[PDB]
């Protein structure tokens, strides 16, 4: 004669992550700190560049 | 919910998905598409 | 008999190109075109750079 069953089953969770890179070169940080600001007219232009 | 242009088969009594995704991800990268793998025999 | 005239526009090879007037063509000693191409970027993980 047999009886009915009941199973219990525990799954876990496993982590990942994701990683995307971003670079400025040095002239473009130099620009974008406002450090030697000079020749407003001619400056703005590689600014907004 | 959302209109969005995607086509649909069925197969079997199912209706389900066919994507093959190669122009949209995967186009103009440095990254090899999956489900290209190799066996070894 | 008379001859049948042939436009290039009517043709079907006129799809193929992109003809533009230009009368200074003889005071022209370099002409040049320019792209700006970028390209996408997929995000992963693991021992990857």
């Amino acid at each position: 004669v047999d009886q009915p069953v009941h199973n219990y089953m525990v799954k876990r969770i496993h982590k990942r992550s994701l990683s995307a890179a971003f670079a400025i070169a040095s002239e473009a940080l130099s620009l974008l700190s406002n450090t030697y600001v000079d020749g407003t007219e001619i400056d703005s232009s590689l600014r907004i560049r | 919910n959302a209109r969005v242009p995607a086509d649909l088969v069925i197969v079997g009594d199912k209706l389900v998905f066919l994507e093959a995704l190669e122009r949209r991800v995967y186009q103009a990268t440095r990254v090899a598409y999956p489900l290209i793998g190799n066996i070894d025999i | 008999n008379t001859l049948n005239f042939v436009r290039f526009l009517e043709l079907g090879l006129s799809v193929a190109c992109i003809c533009t007037k230009f009368p200074e063509l003889a005071y022209v000693r370099d002409g040049v075109i320019q792209f700006e191409v970028q390209q996408p970027m997929i995000a992963r993980d693991g021992p990857h750079p």
